[PDB]
RNA sequence: UCAGUAACGGCGAGUGAACAGGGAAGAGCCCAGCGCCGAAUCCCCGCCCCGCGGCGGGGCGCGGGAAAUGUGGCGUACGG
RNA sequence: UAGCGGCCCCCGGCGCGCCGGGCCCGGGUCUUCCCGGAGUCGGGUUGCUUGGGAAUGCAGCCCAAAGCGGGUGGUAAACU
RNA sequence: CUAACACGUGCGCGAGUCGGGGGCUCGCACGAAAGCCGCCGUGGCGCAAUGAAGGUGAAGGCCGGCG
């Protein structure tokens, strides 16, 4: 609202809070980013380092959705299915396992960061980590590659 | 039929025969004017081709077009700027010789609609195209059912609107990755689709 | 000019942007006239459905979405013919065709087989001619309870099949699957100059023992 | 062992039966038929050859097969256009000689 | 929505799409050619009958013309 | 003003019936035949244009096709 | 005034959050509002980073079994 604006409050003082001595002209730095090698290189260097110049290799027709791969990690791996299902296997004495598909849910990649809770599990995924890996095996349980 | 050979036989331009038939007709539309009305079709199998048939309200004219590139028309030189626009004598038409053809024929003959064309001759300075013109108010085509679209006044000057087969080549009409700049109507939409703000009512 | 700190911008006003501006404030009137318009017309076909024609099943063509299954545009020729309904008729009894389509498998040209047989089984064709039917149609008795159907027809679901849990055996714990998929890599990568290396030590064999 | 199916490798890609069908009827343009060809020879033999065809074949008759291929390249375009052409004028030229000889 | 992204750019200032995905809507078709049908096709003038304020339908004309340098029916890549 | 309020006039659209006119029409299997658009594609160069980068698109000039061919598969080229 | 960004503040929900586009609501004084969608969360931002790229991708500490 223009009722809370500083505008307001600065009726009256010739300057509108932009100082006598030098005014508030129209471009005094130029326009945009102009000056970024040369007047305005200090800033430049000081918070954007990186800026200028170029590196890799340019990939022409760029297609995301063949590099499409979502990630999930071991410690939100239980979170995939329901309760009800975590607490049947692990009351279960039969030794049964239950499987979860990451796909399923909407993730391709399973890897290994969180800890895992003591109870046999089939994760069927697209890709694997090394240290998923293990922790699987670990924990006691398979893991299932899908196309 | 006879059709299939003669389609095959001008396929062979650079054979004597057709090239000493080139020759002498292009002789003698070079001795004609530059547009007149042809009793018939030099090339019935391409008039065929493009949409032709011999019946009443169907007209051919011969018509031909100077032939080279496009000169800047400014005063000697002086075409006032920055360099980059200093070019005079080395530019290109955005259009072809065979629709800025089609174009004079259907300005001289504004009664008539232009339905194709085609190429018959040419030489060092010139360029002879055959053009076919439809009267769309005679009865032997406002009575065909499968004609008659061509008697909407919706189709009015489609070579002064570039919408016949020459006239549409070069506006970059196409499907693909190649054709990216005319997605929707043409450039022009394309064009403003692109540089407009849809400023929702949300935002 | 460039502030203490701060991330560079790039807008893009530098042309004439305020001549070229869609504004909105037609948009609920619009809306209101999409809907009378979409009224009218399930008036106007009185007891077809009004959502259209029944569509088929098809995977969506990325390895982003490929586990999903959309509605196409049309059936194709092949799940016709085998289905047993011309391609001409089709179109007039409510079946959206397309030719363009092909089949590369058996499990979608099934399913989409056992679609256009279920449309036909739950389908209800009126008279040709209100007095005397035809061989090729409807009793009279269920024509007194056709109405239309709102949405599409036999609408698409994304079925996720469960198999039980199961029971490990050895077989499958002793499966090194990272492994698996790097030497996947290193062959899929090294297949072809493997091939040459092989081609080339062949014809070095041959040209000593010559 | 266990040979699951993998999104990478040699036999990537999620399984499923593959039918067997009638090709569409598309494919079968540019296919040559009897009367096409028929039609084609006579026209040829009507009307001759061009210049830049003939000079090539008198290249191929001096056996400068490099330079000849060269040649139609450079006066054609593209080297798949030249070496289908070049064959042709080589095919013409065994079919002179075989007559002339016989 | 992808996306101020892939990319272009004294690679500086700046410029800059598309595929997939969700929706609004949704509708498909016709020639030339290749062939088969005694040109089986079309326009116009005269007379008779109908209504004629969007000049049409039927019949009779040893009436005229177009058209074989090709009109009409079947038929077009989904094959015929 | 409200009202599935009233009265009168005119035009339309949907159904029904009558006369006249045209129309003789489809599907499956087997056998035999047939099937395509050229100064166009494409190449070189020049100029403009594009995000399109050893040339996205357009145009002028020169060269200029093939039929298991031709186009596309976002880095030029040969083989596959 | 519009757009973008940054930071500070107030509110709702919270590892989630957000219908802005569309649709359903006998369209219509207000109402062009408001309500609803949940198998309309497509999608955006967040939940993973790093490398030019091929790619890889986030603890471990004690005893019995051959210091
Ligand atoms: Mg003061
Ligand atoms: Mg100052
Ligand atoms: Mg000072
Ligand atoms: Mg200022
Ligand atoms: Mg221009
Ligand atoms: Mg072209
Ligand atoms: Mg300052
Ligand atoms: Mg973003
Ligand atoms: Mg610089
Ligand atoms: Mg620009
Ligand atoms: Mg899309
Ligand atoms: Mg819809
Ligand atoms: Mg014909
Ligand atoms: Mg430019
Ligand atoms: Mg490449
Ligand atoms: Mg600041």
């Amino acid at each position: 609202p223009s009722r809370l604006r500083k505008t307001r409050k600065l009726r009256g003082h010739v300057s509108h809070g932009h100082g006598r001595i030098g005014k508030h002209r129209k471009h005094p730095g130029g326009r945009g980013n102009a000056g970024g090698m040369h007047h305005h290189r200090i800033n430049f260097d000081k918070y954007h380092p990186g800026y200028f110049g170029k590196v890799g290799m340019r990939h022409y027709h760029l297609k995301r959705n063949q590099s499409f791969c979502p990630t999930v990690n071991l410690d939100k791996l239980w979170t995939l299915v329901s309760e009800q299902t975590r607490v049947n296997a692990a009351k279960n004495k039969t030794g049964a396992a239950p499987i979860i598909d990451v796909v399923r849910s909407g993730y391709y990649k399973v890897l290994g960061k969180g800890k895992l809770p003591k109870q046999p599990v089939i994760v069927k995924a697209k890709f694997f980590s090394r240290r998923a890996e293990e922790k699987i095996k670990g924990v006691g349980g398979a893991c299932v590659l899908v196309a | 039929g006879a059709y299939k050979y003669i389609q095959e036989l001008w396929r062979k331009k650079q054979s004597d025969v057709m090239r000493f038939l080139l020759r002498v007709r292009c002789w003698q539309y070079r001795q004609l004017s530059a547009l007149h009305r042809a009793p018939r079709p030099t090339r019935p199998d391409k008039a065929r081709r493009l949409g032709y048939k011999a019946k009443q309200g169907y007209v051919i004219y011969r018509i031909r077009v100077r032939r080279g590139g496009r000169k800047r028309p400014v005063p000697k030189g002086a075409t006032y700027g920055k360099p980059v626009h200093h070019g005079v004598n080395q530019l290109k038409f955005a259009r072809s010789l065979q629709s800025v053809a089609e174009e004079r024929a259907g300005r001289h003959c504004g009664a008539l609609r232009v339905l194709n064309s085609y190429w018959v001759g040419e030489d060092s300075t010139y360029k002879f195209f055959e053009v076919i013109l439809i009267d769309p108010f005679h009865k032997a085509i406002r009575r065909n059912p499968d004609t008659q679209w061509i008697t909407k006044p919706v189709h009015k000057h489609r070579e002064m609107r570039g919408l016949t087969s020459a006239g549409r080549k070069s506006r970059g009409l196409g499907k693909g990755h190649k054709f990216h700049h005319t997605i929707g109507g043409s450039r022009r939409a394309a064009w403003r689709r692109r540089n407009t703000l849809q400023l929702h009512r949300y935002r | 000019a460039p502030s203490r700190n701060g991330m560079i911008l790039k807008p893009h006003f530098h042309k004439d942007w305020q001549r070229r501006v869609a504004t909105w404030f037609n948009q609920p009137a619009r809306k209101i006239r999409r809907r009378k318009a979409r009224q009218a017309r399930a008036r106007r076909i009185a007891p077809r459905p009004a959502a259209g024609p029944i569509r088929p099943i098809v995977r969506c063509p990325t390895v982003r979405y490929h586990t999903k299954v959309r509605a196409g545009r049309g059936f194709s020729l092949e799940e016709l013919r085998v289905a047993g309904i011309h391609k001409k008729v089709a179109r007039t009894i409510g079946i959206s065709v397309d030719p363009r389509r092909r089949n590369k498998s058996t499990e979608s040209l099934q399913a989409n087989v056992q679609r256009l047989k279920e449309y036909r089984s739950k389908l209800v064709l009126f008279p040709r001619k209100p007095s005397a039917p035809k061989k090729g149609d409807s009793s009279a008795e269920e024509l007194k309870l056709a109405t239309q159907l709102t949405g599409p027809v036999m609408p698409i679901r994304n079925v996720f099949k469960k198999e039980k849990a199961r029971v490990i055996t050895e077989e499958e714990k002793n499966f090194k699957a990272f492994a698996s998929l790097r030497m996947a890599r290193a062959n899929a990568r090294l297949f072809g100059i493997r091939a040459k290396r092989a081609k080339e030590a062949a014809e070095q064999d041959v040209e000593k023992k010559k | 062992a266990l040979r699951y199916p993998m999104a990478v490798g040699l036999n990537k890609g999620h399984k499923v039966t593959k039918n067997v069908s009638k090709p569409r009827h598309s494919r079968r343009r540019g296919r040559l038929t009897k009367h096409t060809k028929f039609v084609r020879d006579m026209i040829r033999e009507v009307c001759g050859f061009a210049p830049y065809e003939r000079r090539a074949m008198e290249l191929l008759k001096v056996s400068k097969d490099k330079r000849a291929l060269k040649f139609i390249k450079k006066r054609v375009g593209t080297h798949i256009r030249a070496k289908r052409k070049r064959e042709e004028l080589s095919s013409v030229l065994a079919a002179m000689r075989k007559a002339a000889a016989k």
